[PDB]
């Protein structure tokens, strides 16, 4: 017995070298189990070979059995034809699901999701499944024998059947806080190295700023870095009396980049037409989708709501114009979320990933409806003292105790920042302020001796 | 027209494994027509999206080529027979070796 059917009938696997030689086998019969290794396959060459493409073969092929395959090779000289194999295990469409897992482009996490990575950067949806997607991006990686297989769609179905039922494993996603997610990569703050290709691979990241860097921008000299400072300092004098409020600013500012759990909650704190809508507006050009503006409805109305599930890995989410909660008719903070806000995980799949800094902004001093110690711990409070008015009141602002100085108001500003002007110079300020306070720890501090609130129970002590 | 408007088919007496002949019976041609054809049905089968494309069987086209008779086991030790098949009560309707040219029939061949 030259023949082991412990992996094919004998007649299929003769049925199947027949098929690859095109041209008419003269001795078919005669092959059985006990010959197919000794007999040489005499072969009529009506047509040009299957293996060679010459119009003939001077001496007959010949078979012979390794490795649970059969190997075709030519009598006389072996360079003049191809030598061929013919496999007796598995069905094509799992060695090909076998080889696209094997390059680790798709993954599940623990939310039974499964993210791709296409176009270099980690794709994900659950409406409409897209493990497919990567089959045809991925079918250049591999050899002909799978790619022209591979367009078929019910062999790709077949093959997101396999690769589904392969994926035991869950791995674990966003590990790196000190990373920056683009679309065509990943900038490292640590350093001021940006990995674009593979590299970015390695960081699991499922969210995106939204726009793609650009080096030729990202220098420090920059057209618009100039009056970006001087925008800054206009904002933010840099004076000794405003001079810890604005270090607190900077490290309110960069505590927005990184992809962590934060531990307070800083109030933007100013009088009409004092610059924090503009900051607002730049972290929003500078950050793309990883800022996010939400309602009222996560402080005065009940958490467990869109507004609490699309801050899942969200890295700032910034909150506008609380209603005057010190006057009648109005709905108090009610700490409980405060104490809920910078938990890890936020519950509303009701559980997400909590990375956003929480910035809240306010004309008036706010005001909780129960004061506890753990009120102390969390919340902090940025002073803007600054006036951009028209020049038409320019003096019945500059006889106010609120502003220390007064500016004229510049209209062109907020179309230049709505146009992604200062997008990359102030995304430069972000990662030198985050170098200079959150490296190589991130925490924030709480400044309990500002809101007036927090003055009575000092009065207490 | 000729090989669609008349022909038969027969059933294998296997389930897991469907085989399965169809003969047409107005068409005629020599059998190096068939080698050559072979080519093609080669193409057809690797490029159609029927499933029973795939499962054509054009190693059978070879010299002295032999085929399962109706009604005959296989194998002396094995029971896949193929059995009549209605509308067709004919056994000369599943013999391609029979040879009836009548005005419906159409013949050709190659021109070399
Ligand atoms: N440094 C500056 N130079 C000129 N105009 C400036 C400025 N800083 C801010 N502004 C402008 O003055 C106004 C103050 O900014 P805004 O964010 O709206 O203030 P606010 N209402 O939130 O206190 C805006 O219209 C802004 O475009
Ligand atoms: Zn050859």
């Amino acid at each position: 017995k030259l023949w082991e059917p412990g992996f094919i009938s004998f007649e299929d696997a003769i049925k199947r070298v027949s098929k690859i030689f095109i041209n008419s086998i003269i001795n078919f019969n005669d092959l059985d189990e006990n010959n197919f290794t000794t007999v040489p396959l005499v072969i009529d060459y009506v047509t040009p070979c299957a293996l060679c493409k010459k119009r003939s073969h001077k001496h007959p092929h010949q078979l012979s059995l390794e490795n649970g395959a059969i190997r075709i090779y030519k009598t006389g000289n072996p360079h003049s034809c191809k030598v061929k194999i013919v496999p007796l295990d598995g069905n094509k469409l799992f060695n090909i699901a076998q080889r696209i897992l094997d390059t680790n482009s798709v993954l599940l996490t623990e939310r039974g999701d499964h993210i791709v990575w296409i176009n270099n950067s980690w794709k994900f949806n659950s409406e409409e499944p897209l493990i497919t997607k990567l089959i045809l991006s991925i079918r250049h990686q591999l050899p002909k024998e799978y790619s022209s297989e591979l367009l078929c769609p019910r062999k790709r179905k077949t093959v997101e059947a396999n690769i589904r039922d392969m994926l035991v494993d869950s791995v674990e996603t966003d590990t790196y806080p000190d990373k920056l997610p683009f679309k065509n990569g990943v900038l490292d703050l640590v350093d001021g190295m940006f990995y674009s290709g593979d590299d970015a691979k390695k960081y699991t990241c499922t969210v995106s700023t939204g726009f793609k860097f650009d080096d030729t921008k990202f220098v420090e000299d920059s057209p618009e870095m100039e009056e970006l400072m001087n925008i800054i300092n206009d904002i933010q004098p840099l004076t000794d009396e405003n001079k810890k409020n604005r270090e607190l600013y900077e490290k309110t500012l960069s505590s927005c980049l990184c992809g962590a759990t934060k531990g307070c909650l800083t109030f933007f704190f100013g009088e009409t037409a004092t610059g924090k809508s503009t900051t607002k507006r730049l972290l929003k050009s500078a950050i793309g989708d990883l800022f996010v503006e939400t309602g009222q409805t996560i402080l005065t109305d009940v958490l467990d709501n869109p507004f609490i599930a699309n801050m899942h890995l969200k890295r700032s989410v910034f909150c506008s114009e609380l209603p005057d909660f010190a006057c009648s008719g109005s709905k108090k903070i009610r700490s409980d979320n405060i104490k809920k806000l910078t938990e890890p995980c936020v519950i509303g799949k009701i559980n997400n990933r909590n990375h956003a800094t929480i910035i809240i902004d306010t004309n008036y001093k706010p005001v909780f409806d129960r004061i506890d110690n753990a009120l102390m711990r969390r919340i902090a409070v940025v002073r803007f003292r600054t006036h951009f008015s028209q020049p038409s009141g320019r003096e019945a602002a500059e006889n106010n105790d609120a502003y220390d100085k007064v500016k004229l108001l510049d209209e062109g500003l907020d179309g230049k920042i709505q146009n992604n002007r200062y997008r990359f110079a102030f995304l430069y300020l972000l990662v030198k302020w985050y170098k200079k306070y959150h490296i190589p720890i991130m925490k924030l501090y709480p400044t309990p001796e500002e809101i007036p609130d927090f003055a009575f129970y000092l009065k207490i002590g | 027209k000729s090989m669609r408007s008349n022909f038969s088919l027969t059933k294998s007496t296997n389930r897991d494994k469907t085989s399965f002949h169809i003969i047409f019976l107005d068409t005629y041609t020599t059998m190096d027509t068939l080698i050559a054809m072979k080519r093609t049905l080669l193409e057809l089968s690797r490029s159609s999206e029927n499933p029973l494309t795939r499962s054509i069987d054009t190693a059978v086209y070879r010299r002295k080529t032999t085929l399962r008779v109706v009604g005959t086991r296989k194998n002396p030790n094995c029971d896949t027979i193929h059995v009549m098949q209605p509308p067709h009560d004919n056994i000369e309707d599943y013999l391609f070796t029979y040879v009836d040219m009548n005005n419906n029939s159409y013949y050709f061949s190659l021109q070399r």
